[PDB]
């Protein structure tokens, strides 16, 4: 479990500008120290820190990875080949596990949702909804941290199944915004939080598909 | 020497009610 | 058919030559501290400002 | 003053003709429409959804072409995968820079 | 000497109260 804090400083002159204007300056300072310790969070969990020996998600060394053709190249689509790699994906979860766990949920980029829309020839209906009818008891959803999975631009997919057992984080101090404490002619406000991260339990419940 | 208007900017300028701010989601 | 797909307002004096709106943004961070420590990082924040006519 | 075609700050999608010499294409028109709204979606991080679109009102025949091996046509699949958008038609948009341009309006 | 603090290691930590056991289809 770890510790997370900042920081503000305000005077008295600013305060008397800020009643009299009507537009306070604390609160936004308030408000982005609370930002700050949310986006730190996410970024512990999505990122990880070496230093600290936190490891993110896509640099676990025991889940399932697999290397993939581009669904999109040269402007094109290949929607058959994201519907090939979605199936094998499901069929890893099924395999490795023998049985005893099932995929629930996959998290694509945001950017691939045209690929899986497009209509199939000859009928009236799209490539997502085969699959849905297909896959009954699934759910897909789009997530903007898969834009970038190492730092150089690459994309990737999550198939897991969602479960506290297998998967957890954990949050057991919420932001506190310690008292004031004055000097000569203005003010310090501390901030802290705790967190832990991501801990997982299962990592053969977890598939990642890059290149995508 | 300066050569002015009667009216200056200000008395015949208008702020807008509503304002905008960035949007940062959080994750 | 200008008037029909667009939205029109009258928050607007006859006397006005021109209006203004503002915009605002913020900058901040955090970090993992021990217990007795004194270096907690800060917060900061800005805005501006356009025009018309 | 800058109007809504010559805006430096809009987005803009060239493309290649919806009808090229009498060749009708309409499913370069339905894949241009779903990069806009997602364009739309994708450069304001959401809070800003696609409600209306504009088209020139000789362009109908395009989304009224009933799709090959099927009894519907574009519009109503497009209406069915996007709902809640409304599409109008427009005189203006057949004359946008004063040589024949076409043009459509997210 | 011993020049240690006043909580032992155990005073502060917590076991998860389920385990995992392997599974053996039979066939």
């Amino acid at each position: 479990v770890f510790r997370l804090g900042n920081a503000y400083l305000i005077s008295i002159d600013e305060i008397k500008a800020g009643q009299a204007t009507g537009r306070p300056l604390s609160t936004r300072k308030a408000s982005a120290c609370q930002l700050a310790h949310d986006q730190l969070v996410n970024r512990l969990v999505f990122k990880g820190s070496a230093p600290h020996k936190i490891v993110s998600v896509f640099n676990h060394p025991n889940i399932t990875k697999i290397t993939s053709g581009k669904w999109i190249d040269a402007s094109t689509m290949k929607p058959e080949t994201a519907e090939a790699e979605l199936t094998q994906a499901i069929e890893t979860i099924e395999t490795i596990t023998r049985g005893q766990h099932r995929a629930t949920n996959i998290l694509i980029p945001p950017s691939m949702r045209k690929v899986l829309a497009i209509r199939m020839p000859e009928t009236t209906m799209s490539y997502l909804d085969y699959f849905k009818s297909q896959n009954s008891g699934i759910e897909i959803d789009s997530i903007a941290e898969l834009e970038d999975i190492d730092g150089a631009g690459t994309k990737g997919v999550l198939v897991y199944e969602k479960n506290p057992m297998n998967m957890s984080i954990e949050i057991p101090e919420a932001f506190n915004m310690l008292p004031a404490q004055p000097k000569d002619l203005h003010f310090k406000v501390p901030c802290t939080s705790k967190c832990t991260g991501l801990t997982i339990y299962r990592p053969m419940t977890i598939v990642l598909i890059t290149g995508v | 020497a300066a050569t002015m208007g009667i009216w200056t900017a200000q008395e015949l300028h208008r702020i807008k009610s509503q304002s905008y701010e960035e949007d940062y989601p959080v994750g | 058919s200008a008037l029909r797909v667009f939205p029109v307002t009258t928050e607007l004096s006859p006397t006005d030559k021109t209006f203004e709106y503002m915009t605002f943004d913020k900058v901040g961070t955090a970090q993992i501290i021990a217990d007795y420590t004194d270096d907690l990082p800060l917060v900061d924040a800005l805005g501006t400002s356009e025009f018309g006519k």
